[PDB]
RNA sequence: UUUGCUCCACACAAUAUAGAUGGAUACGAAUAAGGCGUCCUUGUGGCGUCGCUGAACCAUAGCAGGCUAGCAACGGUGCACUUGGCGGAAAGGCCUUGGGUGCUUGCUGGCGAAUUGCAAUGUCAUUUUGCGUGGGGAUAAAUCAUUUGUAUACGACUUAGA
RNA sequence: AACUGGCUUGUG
RNA sequence: AGAACUGGCGAUGCGGGAUGAACCGAACGUAGAGUUAAGGUGCCGGAAUACACGCUCAUCAGACACCACAAAAGGUGUUAGUUCAUCUAGACAGCCGGACGGUGGCCAUGGAAGUCGGAAUCCGCUAAGGAGUGUGUAACAACUCACCGGCCGAAUGAACUA
RNA sequence: GGCCAGCAUCAGUUUUGGUGGCAGGAUAAAUCCAUAGGAAUGUAGCUUGCCUCGGUAAGUAUUAUAGCCUGUG
């Protein structure tokens, strides 16, 4: 047909350690609300 | 890896107006006996409170099979801590040995449960004399009478890069 | 082994072909190929569709001429997967490229000459069945590859000159079994088959 | 002629009967027999007679014969050898073609130069006489 | 479940053959032949004798042994069409204009001509392909009535040709007009 | 098959299921039934009416007809010698094969026996079966009764159920307006024929209790004397 | 052609080798199937047999391959001819006729080898070119200048010119 | 002078 | 966001991560040989198209570093489980019969009869049959389930997790 | 008496094969021998049906005209 565009499956490494240092904040949170 | 059975008993250790307590018994897989110690005390400080340093342990054996060769159906309860809450699970096998069994479990249960031997727990193996109060299916359709099948679409398995000979399976 | 292989290509897989060859060739076997219409790629026709398609849709947006050549045709498909396997840019790369001919249908000389498979890339081991695969003359003939119907034509030619030949061929070996195993039960036969022929 | 003419789809089975021989192992070129089916890939055999041991093994590190024996289920080792050696397949299979030409192979690769050129020499002497037979008749 | 083995079985009478090598098969009977190929389904078929055949599949995923099913019944479909044959029945209404409805024959081609259909001009032929005749009604008004061997094709002629007649952009509602099928029987009557 | 099934149709009906509480319950209340009454009858009856049952049980109230499912009426009654609840019953739970379907009196056999010839009641066809009378439908309007009393006080049937005339009872019928017409006469059926389930469901449609209905009975058996009966009347 | 071009012979030279150093040894279709042989009623036929690796088939001794003697056979093989076919997908080869010419390890004899000195790639194949040697063969076009103008930025392009 | 961290999208 | 501790980088190269300030490994004189780390072994690319259990077949999968953001869920794709239910004293699918009387229950209306619609929820025989799911005609009628029962004989089904 | 190499025997380092003798475990467990008991995906044998007249069906039958499982030694 149009063969339309693909999104990549490519590194990025912008958001790798982007998801690292995010992941870090998720789990900071979860220790701050686990106590409860 | 290719895995062993063991026997394994922790006598904790004598306190003074209470020495020689009741020696708990575990029967624990593994490929070796270190890990089986190590596991023997994982068990132990979840199901009652001990720590390694109040215990002690008082032998490890192979626990050879009576009667390898006897092809044997087995059912074994389990319970496995998954990303969710614990949950338990019932497996049958035809099988030769209990072992054996728990080795194909333990890759089956890796396979479609993403399941590691770190998190898996076994309960108990049980064998299965009579037929007919097997649950499940899978292994009671290589129950019956005259068997016969076959292996189709066989492939072999060459060293060699070519072949000259436009090759077949048989059938 | 030989100093010249030549594959036949039917019932075969590109990548698993394509890997064995390039290493084949990086090592210098000379190497030509044959009836590549009548390749396999794994697969349904439709993800291969899509594919070729978004590789069509390539292409140098300030001069559509010098960029990525949408290359139709069956053997060139073949050799652009080998050409992404090879180190192209490079003499290493290049003298082996020059040690393979990639063909359609069977040209001469080669059908009067052997022809090989490769075990390790076939289909018909290789594939679960009910598992599909895709003709490349089909494919090909559907994204522009005009010539399609006339291959299978000389093909049909071949064929029956083939199979004339091989009424000879049966015919001469049948003599010769014949021939053979009335002059076994001499000693000297015996004394053969004592050391194992 | 107005009957219907499929034709049986011989297939090599797996059953307890089947005779098996083993092309990777310790064994790798022996023989042995079945006697149990555990799933689709894995069964239990015994052969005593060439030497193998009884063991669980993986179908795809055997090949079946066509050859079989009737045999029941579960069999100790006495039992299927004392069954084997009154179905006579060692004399079956030696006999069988497929065991001249791994005969063929093992003798040619215990061969000497000496014997190479001996067959080389009886070789030609053969040919000299078939291609006198043809070009003739 | 990965079920080992599946199976089912299909039924030849006394007058019919059937000759099946590798997966192709003819099935022969009084009224004629057909042929069918199945090289894409890979499964096993065996006589045991002679009213009783049996398909198989051997280690079986859940799409596997659906088709056998399937198989099983589109062999039976074809032994119904030689020993009865398939007979399928419609009718062509109209409220205003009577539809013109006829046979020709262009080169050998058997086509079905329709005109004056809603009062248009246009002249549509549908092709007949192989192995089925046509009859219009006789002493029965506004129907037509196929019969063949091929089931598939006398199904697909027809779908074609109430699929041809598929008006465009009007109230389904009010336009009742149109050609249909009366039912689908066999052709025998009695058996 | 975790997936890719049927889904079966839900409901907020109000009836719910039985189970083996209804089973096991008539089970224990034929066997209180057994030493209580006295004369047995064992009833084939294949086509019924709930109406005529009814009838009947109103007419005999010292009587009791009971009917349920075949297999637990068999073991009720006992299945074997060994097993039973009295004696000589097995021999009778033997023979008891079609829709049955008991009575439990202390009346006469004589009245009963004749009764059932005496009581005949008008049905319809339930084929696998004949039915004493043809049909043609003639080439005009249809009617209810199809032809049966004259064509000023019959009705004509009503336009909805002739897409069913066309797909179920495979009969050309073309509507002009309101009421309903064919073009060809139809004949339905003959005499000495064994009436087809079309056949029947379209003297159903026209509403037809053409056929005779009478109950036949095989056997009967008595406590007292504690022996078997065989008969045989229609 | 101070005999220039070309077909073929042998002498030497250079000239290099994406890399010979016994043989690229021919059916096709299928693989939940087939092949080979045989028989018949010739077909999706029957009957037997086979695969389960080319780990094969062919070829293969002689000084890197000699000089010779025979025996058995009239078979095999090489060389150059010569008859007649076949093949167009890039055929550039495959058959086949005839004889001539050798060799024949099918088998038995006789002579020689040495000393390259305990091994040193121990050289033996093919691509390309030139000079020479001696038998043949055949005798051009293009361009620039000029001119045109359907074309023309100058080139180019298209026309004519003994 | 233009995606911190997949930003932004239709539903208080 | 703020503090406190600690480690890396800063002065510092190397292997791998396709490339790289922050990752993983790692004690730098020049050389040889050996063995390995982290990462990897179809080809590029040195290394097993290794062995073996399973699951997956995407009409732009995945090869992710991971808990993490769209996110709680939809889905008649698929495999394995859990908890419940049914049964040769006949499970489920189906085909066949019944599926009633008082009753057309009350207002309500032109018409409302189990189904335009408000509210009621009875007993009778009952194997079973509702003051009555759904098509329905202006009403009625007819048909269907939900419910039983006849033929068949075999295991099946609801919900939930993963 | 310089350059390149080769063979043998030796040493340090090291890689890869063959092969023998020992110890341990439940002094391996198993197989295998005997013995006792048990049961079936019920072997012989018995009963009924078909009959293609021997293969099913359902019963019988615990070794017999196959064998298996377990316990002990």
């Amino acid at each position: 047909m149009r063969v339309r565009k693909r999104q990549s499956r490519r590194t990025s490494t912008k958001l790798k350690e982007g998801i690292k240092k995010k992941a870090s904040a998720h789990r900071k949170k979860e220790k701050k609300m686990a106590k409860k | 890896a290719h895995f062993k059975e063991y026997q394994v008993i922790g006598r904790r250790l004598p306190t003074e107006s209470v020495p020689e307590p009741k020696l708990f018994r575990m029967r624990i897989f593994a490929s070796n006996e270190v890990i089986a110690k190590s596991r023997y005390w994982y068990f132990l400080q979840k199901l009652h409170k001990v720590k390694k340093a109040s215990g002690e342990i008082v032998s490890i054996n192979q626990i050879n099979e009576a009667h390898p060769t006897k092809v044997k159906n087995f059912g074994v309860w389990v319970r496995y801590d998954s990303r969710s809450g614990t949950h338990n699970m019932y497996k049958e096998i035809r099988d030769v040995s209990r072992v054996a069994a728990v080795e194909t479990l333990y890759q089956d249960m890796a396979a479609r449960h993403r399941a590691r031997f770190r998190s898996i727990h076994i309960l108990k193996v049980a064998e299965i004399e009579k037929t007919a109060d097997v649950k499940r299916q899978y292994v009671k359709q290589f129950l019956t009478k005259d068997l016969k099948f076959p292996l189709p679409h066989r492939v072999q398995k060459s060293t060699k890069t070519f072949s000259y000979k436009r090759p077949s399976t048989f059938y | 082994v030989e100093p010249v292989v030549v594959i036949d290509g039917k019932g075969h897989l590109v990548g698993r072909l394509a890997s064995v060859v390039a290493k084949q060739l990086l090592n210098g076997q000379k190497i030509v190929v044959v009836r590549a219409e009548e390749l396999n790629i794994s697969g349904e026709f439709f993800r291969n569709k899509l594919k070729y398609h978004d590789f069509l849709r390539k292409a140098t947006a300030f001069n559509k001429t010098r960029g990525p050549f949408h290359f139709r045709a069956p053997s060139r498909i073949f050799y652009k997967a080998l050409r992404g396997m090879v180190s192209h840019k490079t003499a290493r790369g290049k003298a082996a490229l020059e040690r393979l001919k990639v063909f359609e249908g069977i040209p001469p000389p080669y059908d009067k000459k052997k022809r090989v498979v490769v075990p390790q890339a076939l289909r018909v081991l290789r594939l679960k069945p009910g598992r599909k695969y895709t003709t490349l003359g089909k494919l090909s003939t559907s994204v522009g590859w005009k010539y399609e119907d006339v291959v299978a034509k000389l093909e049909a030619k071949r064929k029956v000159s083939s199979a004339e030949y091989y009424a000879k061929k049966r015919a001469f070996t049948k003599k010769v079994a014949s021939a053979n195993a009335t002059a076994a039960e001499s000693d000297v036969a015996k004394q053969l088959a004592a050391l194992g022929y | 002629s107005t009957d219907s003419i499929v034709k049986a789809s011989n297939w090599r089975l797996v059953e307890v009967g089947r005779v098996v021989l083993i092309k990777k192992g310790q064994s790798a070129g022996k023989l042995a027999a079945i006697v149990e089916i555990i799933d689709q890939k894995k069964v239990l055999i015994d052969g005593p007679k060439a030497g193998v041991p009884r063991q669980a093994i993986n179908l795809g590190q055997v090949v079946l014969t066509p050859l079989t024996f009737a045999l029941p289920r579960g069999a100790r080792t006495a039992t299927v050898s004392k069954k084997w050696a009154a179905a006579a397949v060692c004399e079956k299979w030696a006999a069988s073609s497929w065991a001249k030409k791994i005969a063929q192979r093992e003798r040619r690769a215990a061969l000497t130069d000496f014997e190479r050129f001996q067959v080389m020499v009886l070789r030609k002497q053969k040919r000299y006489t078939v291609k006198k037979a043809l070009a003739k008749a | 479940m990965k079920y080992i083995q599946t199976e089912q079985q299909i039924e030849v009478p006394e007058g019919v053959t059937v000759s099946i090598k590798s997966r192709i098969v003819k099935v022969v009977g009084p009224r004629g032949t057909l042929t069918k190929n199945l090289k894409h389904i890979d499964v096993t078929f065996t006589k045991v004798n002679n009213q009783l055949i049996k398909v198989a599949v051997h280690n079986g995923g859940r799409k596997h042994v659906a088709a056998l099913r399937t198989v099983k019944s589109l062999v039976d479909n074809m032994i119904t069409g030689v020993t009865k044959g398939y007979k399928y029945k419609m009718r062509y209404v109209y409220a205003h204009f009577p539809i013109n409805v006829n046979i020709v024959e262009k080169d050998g081609a058997k086509f079905i001509e329709v005109r004056n259909f809603l009062g248009d001009k246009k002249i549509r032929n549908v092709p007949v392909r192989d192995g089925v005749t046509i009859e219009f009604s006789t002493n029965v008004k506004d129907e037509i009535v196929l019969s063949g061997n091929s089931v598939e094709d006398v199904s697909q002629n027809a779908a074609d040709l109430q699929q041809i007649c598929r008006v465009r952009n009007k109230d389904i509602r009010k336009f009742l007009d149109g050609i249909y099928v009366s039912h689908k029987g066999f052709i025998t009557e009695d058996l | 098959m975790p997936r890719s099934k049927r889904s079966k149709l839900v409901t907020l009906a109000q009836t719910d299921k039985k189970g083996r509480e209804n089973k096991e319950r008539i089970f224990d209340e034929v066997r209180e039934a057994l030493d209580t009454y006295r004369y047995v009858w064992v009833l084939h009856l294949d086509d019924v009416r709930t109406p005529v049952l009814q009838e009947i049980r109103t007419s005999w109230a010292g009587s009791k007809l009971i009917m349920g499912k075949r297999k637990v009426l068999q073991k009720a009654l006992g299945e074997k010698r060994e097993e039973e609840y009295k004696e000589n019953l097995y021999q009778l739970s033997k023979l008891c094969s079609g829709v049955t379907g008991l009575l439990f009196t202390d009346e006469d056999v004589n009245t009963v026996k004749e009764y059932f010839k005496s009581y005949v009641r008008s049905d319809y066809s339930r084929p696998n079966t004949k039915a004493p009378l043809t049909f043609t439908i003639p080439e005009g309007i249809v009617y209810s009764r199809g032809g049966q009393i004259p064509a000023e006080e019959d009705v004509p049937m009503i336009h909805s159920l002739e897409p069913t005339m066309r797909n179920k009872f495979e009969i050309p019928t073309k509507i002009k307006a309101g009421k309903i017409t064919i073009d060809s006469p139809y004949l339905v059926c003959t005499e000495g024929e064994k009436l087809d389930v079309r056949q029947a469901l379209i003297l159903k449609q026209f509403g037809i209790a053409a056929s005779e209905f009478k109950v036949k009975v095989s056997a009967y058996y008595d406590n007292d004397s504690s022996t078997v009966e065989s008969t045989n009347i229609n």
